[PDB]
């Protein structure tokens, strides 16, 4: 080791060999991004001593690449109508439309017959009972061959499926023509027919139907190939393409009396749900973490692992069996509660106790996260501080509220406001137990009592008919992020 | 509370930091612990507190056995050799913590803080968080925390170690005043000899874990139990000379110095169980050494080091055939250059004598300050 | 880019994928063109993503309902089976696989709910829904129950709801009518009124889900349940002497369960549409072809008339075909999204007693429209 | 009331607590040992079958194992293992800069990092598939259908951890690094040789949290991995889920198996979770 | 390795604990800092070390400006008033951390670590980590860490504050032996007056962020520049009596004692800027007070405190018309009861005098050992 200018030169080589290579073959976004990241990358390790940035940058690269990018992308799509309908790009939609086949002639069931070193095509009319043979021909490129109404069989055995498949390329380029006059192309591995393109695109850009004579032009205000008549044109064609929509579907959220109806009420629930999740999760987490390092508490190593297992097993399966346990008439939770106690709680039917069902499950689901966090975080407090506590006459409850707790809230604050945001949009937990069940009653748009902001949104974007509207969904995700963002700063 | 320790032993597996120590600290006494750095003063102190376990033996604090008692319930407060200040709390909050836990009432709490912060001179640092203080300022905050609490027993681990000469005296007076006002049992660790002598009713000298000697300040100074106690107490160290027991009498032991001076000297010494011809050690303090023209027993040598302290001059003297230099203390500034010829008188009345094993032969010479 | 000289096939995990690869090898041995059959997780969601770019499999196997969406997005190529070929399959299966009048996929398997009964607990199953309360009465004394099925999910409750005159969307001739919804009408109201009555008289429990219902039948706690072909292997492991028969009738009319036809659709981006249609028509949809996949994992009822008659030798497959025949084709339109949530909630509210049968279905229709 | 009165009522209050939280998990075990596929039944299975665990492992119940579930597991430990290390390294080094080094716009970046990670995880896979499709053609082994790509995708989730490990860093007394500086340490040498070994417990926290996050990860891993043999357990078991029924026994056996590497990793990390690492050292 | 400070000012916003201080430490000097708890001794060191930024002014090491230089590139080593020991590392690894970090010469590393550990009595504790050591042991580890490095500039912040008398002397000798062996610049903060008097080529007295006075050990003892310095150097504090000026000469000042007798005494002292009748402060050290039988000027009072120290007895006498008690030092053990009437001698040629601004009236009496 002596000089890094040998390394930065060699790395200055690849950045260019890859960059200019990305500039070609039409990958400009990936050419621009790879330049700036390598520019900021090489700059910090070189002449200008940005020593502090040498530690931040490799972290911000991955975070920029895999977190920041997915955001800029999802806000970008929020300004467009990208959805089930309007899924394809314009070129893709046009490509699909120019591929649309239309059968005008008759199917003929072809055969391939070897004639020495050459081949011979045969066609049999399903109706009329007519049979046709062509002259001897060789494969390769576009060619028309005249068919004659034969009455006898061709010499040489019919070719296998293998042979007609191996020659499918050349066989598709031959356009057979009958003794009467009509053209017939290959439509399948077994048949020749008068299948023709349904559309042909003019140099102007205007599509035109080859069967009905109806003309079509792109309508980039809606993202469809609209009909035209000498402007519109009351007929649109599927697929449909993605096109810039602007502040639309952002404004649509602030308009609909019905979509906006139960918004304020579910918002109250989302705040509360995540708040008292964060509280209980931290409370249970911290207390358990303290008890675990009590060093007088024997077997703590076994306690330690067992309290963690609700996190060791994937959420999906756990939430689902919780749905089984909390069953209002069946389920083991109400078996014991009718056995020792009198009341048999209605965990699904009644809203307020359903809200309770969700908080205890999430507490079970999330407490090991906080206690793992606290387990190490607690080690930051030096032992002699508790020795000072003892000499002032304190502990263990006095110790907790005067030393340990108020010496963790500061490092723990960012972790629980982030946990507030996580549980603000804890989609998975809700849908698996209750789709917001029970019903809100009177809501013109699918809304229930247990529904978060995200669950209600998901159903009004993806469900509720009208296909899966990704554009709308992306717009709402931006709004609630801005809502929770402005909320979390305060 | 009358804290006492019976055959208390502490072991770190193999490392024996304390060896069946016996101490009986009476209610209201002021006892100071002294010993070399690394002997186990903090260990003994922390074992009393309950911040360290007791491997063997019994610890009593009052009418209770405290071995298996959590420290908080022992009714003790300790000011640490570190400081262990609460970093998240201000000076005011640090000091008002013991009684903020035990008792109540804002007004009583604040009035007692300002009063104690006054004497420690922390009154202007009341809103300061600990990391914004000075080393010595923190030390006083740790004192404040214990003094404001007023526990049954006061434990103090080197509480003046990082304070200026003048402030050390002021605090020493303030500690002394609290002891007579409260009458609370106080155990005090210090390396400062002045603090040890002037504060204690009783001093405990510790040696490699084991207790070397227990007694009143002047009792230990004049009459040490062995060579160790003699060497450990005294501003500069007591001088030690190799001697030969030439003769033994009823109350006096004759010894001779191993140089060309050839002077035999009888010493008012225990005389019981002394071997003639056996190599013993003669102990004389630099403060006791007289100027040469005064005394009869003369020791001449070469000056090695001259330390000018202002109030006094300390002179190191290499005696012709001796292994270690002889320190001598004389009042005021004395002009002596290095390598000069110097002589001092050796007074037999103020001489200590130690056997082969180290144990001292009792000085029969009646000294002021000590009764019987 | 989808590859040239090959066929990539997507199928679900619960289908006989190893058997389908045996049909592919038989195809290759004849064609030279190799067939790769894959079974990825959530292929029904993966396909719209990969296909939109012009990729994914050449041919995808999934239920017809999801295919009306793919067609609308322009992901599926229009198929052209000849008049002679269409006669090899049951004519109603073709109604499932047509978006915009044009055909978009090849029907493979037919799937629908049937009455599963314990032979020991009930040797003769009822033909009618009206005689269930009478049957439960005589079974409750022996500590058992007559019928126990999933009441939570509208898919299971629909047979009885749709029997008297209920329907998702009215079918004109080749296209559904999104305006015309039959959840708020006499037929649907009468179905749900009877369902609630079965709960009122304590014959059925309001919050019985799939797993609670299935466990009871396998243990022999309930005399009969209503489930699909997928559940048969579980009852086979229980060694319960069971029978699969036609669903009971309500108000003289047969139960109309939703019909799920497994469909084979070709990618519109595929350059091998001709290679695929040959493989599907002449290799898979033959007795030998369907046998290879069925011998791997049972398909149940099939659309191929020929092989169906062979499978219907087992009464279970005959029953599920019969119920599907009398059943209702699950609409392939995206408006089914609204239907599933609204009817779920409608049945939930009426079984819970939160809403009356009339207003529970009236709101459910208003949920679907506008 | 007293000292030992606290101790044993904690054992009871904790045994009761663990019993309550373990019960749902024992049900998962129960349904993996139950014959056939039933989500609900008796706590001690009505009819016990090993077939699910026989198929989870290499064994054949006529009839051979359908899926390489042990390879699911090994791919899971592979991906989640070196993913966590990567997450640790990137978030650890990044925190040291935010905690010990003053540079323009540090507080606004940490504000950003957190908020920029508080975005709804929807429409994200659309972007991720496009990126790794672009990556694969230039740098393979980190593109589509490869572990490298899957682990590289998880490296974006450091923001949460950076804040965390930064917070722990600042608990360490400022003097230990000043002493290093006066001994002649480069910021790197102070970071590696002095700070890290004292920050070790919070490093184990980050490691285990990330290790579990990746073990239980489905959407991205399922979106990236094609080859059956390349599946992680979290993806490989998603085959057991069908629109009409789940293969609960095989699914629960997989669900339990996935907890094993977590438990092993959690147990080993205890070596690093130790009090009084900073004891001695700084007086105050 | 010379270190100098030019108008160096340190402020924590509003709190200024170092106001434009000027110091001139030459190569190979042993300079010790003394000052009250809180004065800003550690800060000075930390600024020199570069762990604290200079708010205003210039700092030079060698002869180069060092204000912007990182701590690593200053040739400065520091044994902290804390200890700043690496808790995760052993005594050996603490003492060997410096040189093994760049210039890792294992033969030399192990040789001098063992060497320095030997003189600090740490040979046996070599495997221990700080938490398994004593507060005094950790102190010697902190010194050892710096002694093994042997930097160009030595900063020592109160490095003997937690050691027994006999060991404190042993370490004092070890510092003094090393200084003369290397000839390096050492800045040494201590509260122990003995340490300051015995180690220093030069002593710096600090007061509330200001340099009060700089000079030789005996220079500051015999001739303090003001009231503060006089009251700060000297085992027990110098005694302070209020006096009234009666007459003035060039060479001397005649003052009147405040008690009934109104004794008038001539003091060999400055007289510069001294008016008759102006209130001065008379300074006399406990050590200099004479027995009654010798001296001409006699002060009689009442014994309040008697403190036995073994080597000497300290008697506190409350003399009428003085608010402060007079502390007197006498050789050997003296038996006096609290309340007994005691008389001492007040030697005129050993008296200090201070104006109302507290500035010392320069003593014109020559005292041995001051050039
Ligand atoms: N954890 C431990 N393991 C092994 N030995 C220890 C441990 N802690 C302390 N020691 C040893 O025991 C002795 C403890 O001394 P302690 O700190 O109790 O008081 P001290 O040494 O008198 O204090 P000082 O050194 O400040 O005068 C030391 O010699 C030390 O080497
Ligand atoms: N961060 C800070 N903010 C405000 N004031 C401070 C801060 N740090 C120190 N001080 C004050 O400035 C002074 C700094 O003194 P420093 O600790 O540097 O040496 P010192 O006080 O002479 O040492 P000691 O008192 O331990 O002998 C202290 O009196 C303290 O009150
Ligand atoms: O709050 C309940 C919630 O806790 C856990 O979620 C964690 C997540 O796993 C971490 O990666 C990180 O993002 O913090 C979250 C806490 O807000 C559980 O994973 C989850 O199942 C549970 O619902």
């Amino acid at each position: 080791d002596a000089l890094k200018w040998s390394v930065l030169g060699l790395l200055g080589l690849l950045v260019g060999y890859l960059v200019v290579l990305m500039y070609a073959q039409g990958e400009y976004l990936f050419a621009i991004t790879t330049l700036i990241l390598s520019s900021a990358g090489l700059y910090i390790f070189a002449n200008r001593k940005a020593y502090a940035w040498r530690y931040v940058y490799p972290g911000m690269a991955g975070m920029g690449l895999f977190v920041l990018f997915p955001l800029v992308c999802t806000i970008a799509i929020a300004f467009t109508n990208y959805s089930s309908t309007n899924q394809l790009t314009f070129e893709r939609a046009q490509e699909v439309l120019l591929d649309r086949s239309w059968q005008a002639g008759k199917t003929y069931n072809f055969g391939l017959y070897p004639a020495g070193d050459e081949w011979q095509l045969a066609l049999s009319d399903g109706e009329t009972g007519k049979n046709y043979l062509s002259d001897a021909f060789k494969f390769g490129g576009e060619q028309k061959l005249q068919l004659k109404e034969t009455t006898a069989q061709p010499e040489g055995e019919r070719a296998n499926l293998r042979v007609i498949t191996q020659n499918r390329q050349a066989l598709s380029d031959i356009t057979a023509i009958l003794p009467d006059g009509n053209k017939v192309m290959m439509s399948s591995l077994r048949q020749f027919s008068g299948t023709q393109p349904l559309y042909t695109l003019d140099g102007d850009g205007t599509l035109t139907n080859n069967q009905s004579g109806v003309k079509y032009r792109p309508n980039n205000q809606i993202g469809f190939y609209q009909s035209i008549t000498a402007n519109w044109g009351d007929e649109k064609l599927s697929p449909g393409y993605t096109v810039t929509t602007g502040w639309k579907n952002f404004t649509r959220v602030f308009t609909d009396e019905g979509i906006q109806k139960p918004f304020l009420a579910i918002f109250v629930w989302t705040v509360v749900f995540s708040l008292i999740t964060v509280f209980l999760t931290v409370a249970v987490g911290m207390v358990l973490a303290c008890l675990v390092q009590w060093e007088a508490l024997r077997g703590k190593a076994v306690y330690r692992v067992l309290l963690i297992l609700p996190y060791a097993v994937p959420s999906f399966i756990s939430i689902l069996i919780f749905k089984g346990l909390f069953n209002q008439s069946f389920g083991e939770i109400n078996m014991m509660l009718s056995a020792l106690f009198g009341v048999k709680p209605a965990w699904f039917s009644d809203p307020t106790t359903a809200r309770t069902m969700l908080i205890i499950v999430n507490t079970w689901l999330g407490y090991p996260y906080m206690m793992i966090l606290c387990m190490g975080l607690l080690k930051a407090i030096p032992d002699d501080l508790y020795e000072a506590s003892a000499m002032d006459g304190a502990g263990p409850f006095q110790n907790f509220f005067k030393i340990t707790l108020p010496l963790l809230i500061k490092p723990l604050t960012p972790l629980m406001i982030a946990s507030f945001a996580f549980n603000f949009n804890n989609f998975v937990l809700i849908q698996l137990l209750t789709n917001g069940g029970p019903d809100r009653l009177g809501t013109t748009t699918p809304a229930g009592y247990t529904d978060l902001l995200v669950n209600y949104t998901y159903r009004i974007a993806f469900e509720g008919g009208g296909g899966q509207d990704f554009g709308l969904a992306a717009a709402i995700a931006t709004l609630i992020f801005l809502l929770v963002g402005a909320l979390a700063i305060v | 509370a009358s804290v006492q320790l019976q055959n208390v032993t502490k072991a770190w597996g193999e490392v024996v930091v304390s060896k069946d120590i016996n101490l009986d600290i009476h209610e209201g006494e002021f006892v100071v612990f002294v010993g070399p750095s690394g002997c186990g003063k903090s260990t003994l102190l922390r074992m009393i507190a309950g911040l360290e376990t007791i491997t063997s033996g019994d610890l009593f604090i009052g009418e209770k056995r405290m071995n298996d008692t959590p420290p908080a319930e022992r009714g003790v407060g300790m000011v640490f050799q570190s400081y262990a200040l609460y970093p998240h709390l201000s000076v005011a909050e640090n000091m008002s913590f013991g009684l903020k836990l035990a008792g109540a009432k804002k007004e009583v709490i604040n009035q007692r803080v300002n009063q104690v912060a006054e004497v420690l001179q922390l009154a202007h640092l009341l809103d300061r968080k600990p990391k914004a203080l000075s080393g010595g300022q923190r030390q006083r905050v740790a004192i404040g925390r214990t003094l404001v609490a007023e526990p049954s027993v006061f434990l103090l681990d080197q509480p003046l170690s990082n304070l200026d000469a003048a402030l050390r005296v002021q605090m020493r007076i303030e500690i002394s005043r609290l002891h007579k006002r409260l009458g609370r049992t106080m155990i005090y660790v210090t390396h400062d000899q002045v603090e040890a002598m002037t504060l204690a009713d009783k001093i405990v000298v510790l040696d490699a874990g084991r207790v070397a000697q227990v007694g009143k300040p002047l009792e230990l100074y004049h009459y040490p139990a062995d060579r160790f106690v003699a060497g450990f107490i005294g501003s500069p160290k007591m001088n030690f000379l190799p001697v030969k027991v030439t003769a033994t009498a009823i109350d006096q032991v004759q010894v001779e110095l191993p140089m060309p001076n050839r002077q035999q000297v009888w010493l008012p010494v225990e005389s019981r169980d002394v071997q003639v011809g056996a190599n013993m050690s003669l102990g004389i303090r630099p403060e006791h050494l007289l100027p040469s023209d005064i005394a009869d027993v003369i020791l001449e040598g070469e000056v090695q080091v001259v330390e000018q302290l202002g109030n006094e001059t300390q002179i190191h003297i290499q005696i012709p055939s001796i292994r270690q230099n002889l320190v001598y203390r004389q009042n005021d500034v004395v002009l002596v250059e290095e390598g000069a010829t110097f002589a001092i008188g050796l007074p037999p009345e103020r001489c200590h004598l130690f056997r082969e094993d180290g144990t001292a032969c009792r000085r029969l010479h009646k000294e002021p300050g000590v009764a019987s | 880019k989808i590859e040239e000289g090959k066929l990539v096939i997507w199928i679900n995990g619960d289908k006989g994928y190893n058997g389908l690869a045996e049909v592919g090898k038989k195809f290759e041995k004849d064609t030279g063109i190799k067939v790769t059959v894959e079974h990825p997780d959530k292929l029904e969601e993966k396909f719209p993503q990969v296909a939109a770019t012009g990729d994914g499999p050449d041919i995808i196997f999934w239920a017809h309902d999801r295919f009306g969406g793919y067609a609308q997005s322009g992901l599926l190529a229009e198929i052209t089976p000849d008049k002679a070929f269409q006669d090899k399959l049951y004519p109603f299966t073709w109604d499932a696989v047509r978006y915009n009048g044009k055909l978009i996929a090849y029907p493979i398997a037919v799937e629908a709910l049937s009455l599963i009964y314990n032979k020991d607990l009930l040797p003769n199953p009822p033909k009618t829904w009206e005689e269930i309360p009478a049957l439960d009465k005589e079974l409750k004394a022996k500590g058992k129950s007559a019928l126990m099925f999933n009441l939570q999910e509208p898919y299971f409750t629909w047979p009885l709801i749709a029997a008297d005159g209920g329907y998702a969307f009215k079918y004109e001739n080749g296209k559904y009518d999104i305006k015309d919804v039959g959840v708020d009408n006499a037929g649907a109201k009468a179905g749900l009124t009877f369902l609630v009555d079965l709960i009122k008289n304590k014959h059925m429990n309001a919050d019985t889900d799939y797993s609670i219902a299935e466990a009871a039948f396998n243990k022999g706690e309930t005399a009969m349940t209503i489930n699909g072909p997928w559940a048969w292997s579980n009852i086979d492991t229980s060694k319960v002497n069971y029978g699969v028969t036609v669903l009971p009738t309500f108000k003289g009319q047969p139960s109309k369960p939703f019909v799920g036809v497994l469909s084979a659709g070709i990618n519109a981006a595929s350059p091998n549409k001709e290679l695929a249609k040959e493989f599907l028509e002449n290799y898979l949809l033959t007795d030998e072809g369907l046998e290879a996949v069925n011998k791997d994992k049972p398909l149940g009822a099939v659309a191929l008339k020929s092989y169906e008659e062979e499978l219907a030798k087992d009464p279970r497959i005959a029953a599920t075909m019969e119920n599907a025949q009398k059943g209702e084709i699950m609409p392939n339109i995206p408006q089914m999204s609204a239907f599933w949530y609204a009817v779920r909630t409608a049945v939930i509210n009426a079984a819970s007693g939160r809403q009356t049968v009339d207003e529970a279905l009236k709101d459910a229709q208003t949920r679907i429209t506008k | 009331k007293s000292q030992k009165a606290r101790l044993f009522i904690t054992h009871l209050l904790l045994l009761l607590f663990i019993a309550a939280i373990m019960f749902p998990l024992l049900m998962v075990v129960a349904i993996s040992l139950r014959q056939g596929n039933f989500a609900t039944g008796s706590l001690i299975p009505e009819q016990i079958s090993w077939d699910h665990w026989k198929l989870a492992l290499g064994f054949s119940v006529i009839t051979p194992p359908p899926f390489p579930v042990l390879l699911w597991l090994w791919n899971s430990v592979k991906v989640a293992g070196i993913s966590a290390i990567g997450i640790v390294a990137l978030s650890t080094t990044c925190a040291y800069a935010f905690a010990r080094m003053r540079f323009p716009g540090k507080a606004t970046l940490l504000k950003g990092m957190l908020i920029f990670q508080m975005f709804p995880a929807v429409l994200s896979l659309v972007a991720l598939y496009a990126l790794f499709d672009r990556l694969g053609e230039y740098i393979p082994f980190i593109g589509l259908n490869t572990h490298g790509g899957v682990i590289f995708a998880y490296l974006g989730g450091i923001a949460l951890h950076v804040w965390t490990i930064k917070g722990y860093f600042e608990t360490i007394d400022s003097s230990l690094e000043e002493a290093a500086a006066l001994d002649g340490a480069t910021p790197w040498q102070a970071f590696r040789l002095v700070l890290l070994p004292l920050s070790v417990p919070i490093l184990a926290v980050v490691f285990i949290l990330s290790f579990i996050a990746a073990i239980t990860e489905v959407p991205v891993a399922s979106l990236l991995l094609r080859d059956v043999n390349s599946y992680t357990l979290a993806v490989g078991m998603q085959q057991y889920l069908n629109p009409q029924n789940y293969l609960w026994g095989d699914f629960a056996a997989a669900a339990v198996m996935s907890a094993l590497p977590i438990t092993i990793v959690f147990l080993l990390a205890q070596r690093w979770l130790v009090n009084g690492l900073t004891a001695g050292g700084v007086k105050g």
